[PDB]
RNA sequence: GAAACUGCGAAUGGCUCAUUAAAUCAGUUAUAGUUUGUUUGAUGGUACGUGCUACUCGGAUAACCGUAGUAAUUCUAGAGCU
RNA sequence: UGAUUCAUGAUAACUCGACGGAUCGCACGGCCUUCGUGCCGGCGACGCAUCAUUCAAAUUUCUGCCCUAUCAACUUUCGAUGGUAGGAUAGGGGCCUACCAUGGUGGUGACGGGUGACGGAGAAUUAGGGUUCGAUUCCGGAGAGGGAGCCUGAGAAACGGCUAC
C-alpha cells in the first residue's frame, strides 16, 4: 500500500501513500527484484523505473524472496540471513518465524521500491624476518641431521 | 607502656615488601589502634613514609593484653599502589569508594543495540 | 558429563598437596600440561602455600605476570601449571633456584641448587621409536621430545637435558645396580640401589630396591626413576637422604632433638 | 576510549533423585578397537616453472546515516558509507 | 612389544585438498650498494597442519546388590545366540542389512514381579559376629513438565539453545 522510494544514485529516500486500483493493478502480482515503470504509478513518475524489492505488511511480518504464495507461512531460518537476524542467539540456532510470500498482493502494508533510472617499513621488516628464520630452520637441519648421520 | 615485636618475618623483593606477623603486647591497655601502631612501626623501621605501612587482622587474645596480626611494609609507595588489594588503600584513605545498583548493570542493556 | 570438568573441589585435591580442609571449596585444578596432574604441584601451591611469597590468589597472579617465575629455564605466566618431578624453578630477581623433589613421605620439597647444578634438568624417557621419514625420536615422561636420540638410549632410561643446547648431555641406562627415587605409591621418595628386576609376561615388571642403610622394598616399573649410575646420584638429594624411617625412629630423633636443647 | 564485527566460553558450576536391581556403581582390567579445543615439546620444501632458486593485491559487511511496518518483543524490510 | 601384515621406509598412482601465514605489537641500530626510513635483523602476539603429551571421554574384562517360586520356563518371523559379506560409527559390536546356521539363559533362581530402590565413600548401634540405613554438600550416573528430533561446536541428542507433539 504505502510506498518507500529511495534512490542509490543520489542517496535520498522518502515515503508516500497511494490508494488507486487502476494505479496498482500493475503493482500487484509481482515478485521481489522485478522492475516496474513509473509511467502508470502516477503521472509524475514517468521514465522513473521502480524496483519492487522488499516489502512488509501489517502485523509487521515481511515478504521473503523465494516463497511464492500470498500467505503468511512459517519458515525455519538461520540467524543473520534474510528475514532472520536475531541477536544474542548462540550461533547455529534456528527459529521458525512468520513471513509473507514473495509475490506482492492485496493484504500488505508497506512496499519498498528503489529507483533504477531517472528520466610499509614494518611489513618490509616482517617479510625478511620470516625468510630469515625459515632459512635458519633448514641450516639447523643440515647441521643436526648430518651430526647424527655420521655415526 | 606497651611493647611491640614481630616474627614470621620475610622479605620478598618479588612484591617489593617486607611482611611480618606482629605480636603486640599491651598489658593494661584495652587495645591499640592500627593508626596508633603506624607511627611506632614507622619510627622503628624508618620507612621514610608512614603511609607505606598496612597492618591488619588483629585479634586481642582471650584474657586480654596481647594481640596478633599481619603487617605489610612497602618500600616504594608506587608498589604499594600497584600490588595492593583495593580495600586496604581505602582503609588508609588513599582512594575512595562508590556504590552499585545492578538493575541493568548489564541485563536490559544487553537488548537494544 | 557432556564435556571436560574444569573445577576441582578442595577435598578431591590429592593427598600430597597438604592443603587444608576448611580453607575453601575448591582447589587449583592443574592445567593440562607436562605432568600428569595427579603427580604434580601447581605454581600457586608453590608460591602461596609453601614459600609464602604471596598471601592470596591474586597476589600469585601478580607474581606470575610480573614475569618473575621460570620453569625449565623459560618464563611462565600460567598459574595452575602442573610442575612435576625435577622441574627447576628459578627466580632471577632472587637469583634463586629450586628443583622440585620428593621426600620419603610422598610430598614435594623445594631442594635448592646452585647455578652449575641448575643449568640442566633430569628426566626419564617414556619411549624411543621412529617418526616422519624414519628419524628416531624419544618421548619422556616430562612431555619433552628429542629427535635423533643417541642410538643406545632405550626405553625406561634416564637422560640429562641442558637448558641451553636443549639436547642430551648424558644418559643412564636403566639397569640393576644403579640408584632410583621412586615417584609413586607408598614407597615414593625412598632412594636406593636396585638389587633385582623381575619381569612377568603380560603385565608390570617390578624392581626391588634397598635403602642404602639396609631397608628393602619393591615397586613396579612405573614409578622408578633412576637418578645416578651406581650408588652416587647425579642430583642433590633432600635434607634426609631419601631414607624413610619408622615412626619409632621419628620419635627417637625428636627426643634426641629436644634432649640437646 | 564507548558501540559493533571477528574469536572463545556458555558442555563448567548449581539443584534434584523421577528413571533404572549385573543394569548405573565399586575394586580392578582393556584400547593392538577409538575420538580429544587447549597447555607443554618437537616438527613444516616444490602451491607450479617448460622444477634451471617465487610471477598480483577483491567487494560487502555490521556498528553509523537515513526511510519504514507492527499492538507487539534482543520482532522485522529497504536505501547510503567503511 | 608378552604378542601385530608394528613403528617406519620405498614405489605406482588417487583427491576437484582441509593444509603449507596477503595477520598484529613495542624496542630502534651496526654499517652505503645509487649515502635513497638506504643493506639490514632481534624480541613478542595470533594462527595453520602432523606426532607426542595433558585434561578427558566412550566403549570395555573379571567379581560384587535387597524381598519374591501364590514369578519354572524365558528369548527366536520383526536380532534372539553365532558365522560370513557389507553398511554405519571416532571405533569394536546384531549397532543395522543380506544370506546361512539354531542357537543363548535357567533349582548356583533365568524371566517376571515388588521396592515408600540412583550406586558408592560412608551413618547409627556395636564385646565378637551382626542388624538397619545411605535424598543430601566427595566421587560416578541420570534429569530438566513428558517424550522425540536436531543445528553450532573439540565437546551438547544441551533445555538459564532450537524444532514438533
Ligand atoms: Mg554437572
Ligand atoms: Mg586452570
Ligand atoms: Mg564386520
Ligand atoms: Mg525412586
Ligand atoms: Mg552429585
Ligand atoms: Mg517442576
Ligand atoms: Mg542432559
Ligand atoms: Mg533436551
Ligand atoms: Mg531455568
Amino acid at each position: 500500500m504505502k510506498l518507500n522510494i529511495a534512490n542509490p544514485t543520489t542517496g535520498c529516500q522518502k515515503k508516500v501513500e497511494i490508494d488507486d486500483d487502476m494505479k496498482l493493478r500493475n503493482l500487484y502480482d509481482k515478485r521481489i527484484s522485478q522492475e516496474v515503470v513509473g509511467d502508470l504509478l502516477g503521472e509524475e513518475f514517468e521514465g522513473y523505473i521502480f524496483k519492487i524489492m522488499g516489502g512488509c505488511d501489517k502485523q509487521g511480518f515481511p515478504m521473503k524472496q523465494g516463497v511464492l504464495t500470498p500467505g503468511r507461512v512459517r519458515l525455519l531460518l538461520h540467524r543473520g540471513t534474510s528475514c532472520f537476524r536475531g541477536h544474542g542467539r548462540r550461533v547455529g540456532e534456528r527459529r521458525r518465524k512468520s513471513v509473507r510470500g514473495c509475490i506482492v498482493s492485496q493484504d500488505l502494508s508497506v512496499i519498498n521500491l528503489v529507483i533504477v533510472k531517472k528520466g610499509t617499513p614494518l611489513t618490509l621488516q616482517r617479510k625478511r624476518a620470516r625468510i630469515a628464520d625459515k632459512k635458519k630452520r633448514i641450516a639447523k637441519k643440515k647441521s643436526e641431521a648430518a651430526e647424527y648421520q655420521k655415526l | 607502656a606497651v611493647t611491640l615485636r614481630t616474627r614470621k618475618f620475610m622479605t620478598n623483593r618479588l612484591l617489593s615488601r617486607k611482611q611480618f606477623v606482629l605480636e603486640v603486647i599491651h598489658p593494661g591497655r584495652a587495645n591499640v589502634s592500627k593508626a596508633d601502631l603506624k607511627e611506632r612501626l614507622a619510627k622503628i623501621y624508618e620507612v621514610k613514609d608512614s603511609n607505606c605501612i598496612f597492618v591488619f587482622k588483629f585479634r586481642t587474645h582471650f584474657g586480654g593484653g596481647k594481640s596478633t596480626g599481619f603487617g605489610l611494609i612497602y618500600d616504594n609507595l608506587e608498589a604499594a599502589k600497584k600490588f595492593e588489594p583495593k580495600y586496604r588503600l581505602i582503609r588508609n584513605g588513599l582512594a575512595t569508594k562508590v556504590e552499585k545498583s545492578r538493575k541493568q548493570i548489564k541485563e536490559r542493556k544487553n537488548r537494544t543495540k | 558429563a557432556r564435556g571436560l570438568k574444569k573445577h576441582l573441589k578442595r577435598l578431591n585435591a590429592p593427598s600430597h598437596w597438604m592443603l587444608d580442609k576448611l580453607g575453601g571449596a575448591f582447589a587449583p585444578k592443574p592445567s593440562s600440561g607436562p605432568h600428569k596432574a595427579r603427580e604434580c604441584l601447581p605454581l600457586i601451591l608453590i608460591l602461596r602455600n609453601r614459600l609464602k611469597y604471596a598471601l592470596t590468589y591474586r597476589e600469585v597472579q601478580s607474581i606470575l605476570m610480573q614475569r618473575h617465575i621460570m620453569v625449565d629455564g623459560k618464563v611462565r605466566t600460567d598459574k595452575t601449571y602442573p610442575a612435576g618431578f625435577m622441574d627447576i624453578i628459578s627466580i632471577p630477581k632472587t637469583g634463586e633456584n629450586y628443583r622440585l623433589l620428593y621426600d620419603t613421605k610422598g610430598r614435594f620439597r623445594l631442594h635448592s641448587v646452585r647455578d652449575e647444578d641448575a643449568k640442566f634438568k633430569l628426566c626419564k624417557v617414556r619411549s624411543v621409536q621412529f617418526g616422519q621419514k624414519g628419524i628416531p625420536y624419544l618421548n619422556t615422561y616430562d612431555g619433552r621430545t628429542i629427535r635423533y636420540p643417541d642410538p643406545l638410549i632405550k626405553a625406561n632410561d634416564t637422560i640429562k637435558l641442558d637448558l641451553e643446547t636443549n639436547k642430551i648431555v648424558d644418559f643412564i641406562k636403566f639397569d640393576v645396580g644403579n640408584v632410583v627415587m621412586v615417584t609413586g605409591g607408598r614407597n615414593t621418595g625412598r632412594v636406593g640401589v636396585i638389587k633385582n628386576r623381575e619381569k612377568h609376561k603380560g603385565t608390570f615388571e617390578t624392581i626391588h630396591v634397598e635403602d642404602a642403610q639396609g631397608h628393602q622394598f619393591a615397586t613396579r616399573l612405573g614409578n622408578v626413576f633412576t637418578i645416578g649410575k651406581g650408588t652416587k646420584p647425579w642430583v642433590s638429594l633432600p635434607k634426609g637422604k631419601g631414607i624413610k624411617l619408622t615412626i619409632i625412629e621419628e620419635q627417637r630423633k625428636r627426643d634426641a632433638a629436644a634432649q640437646a636443647a
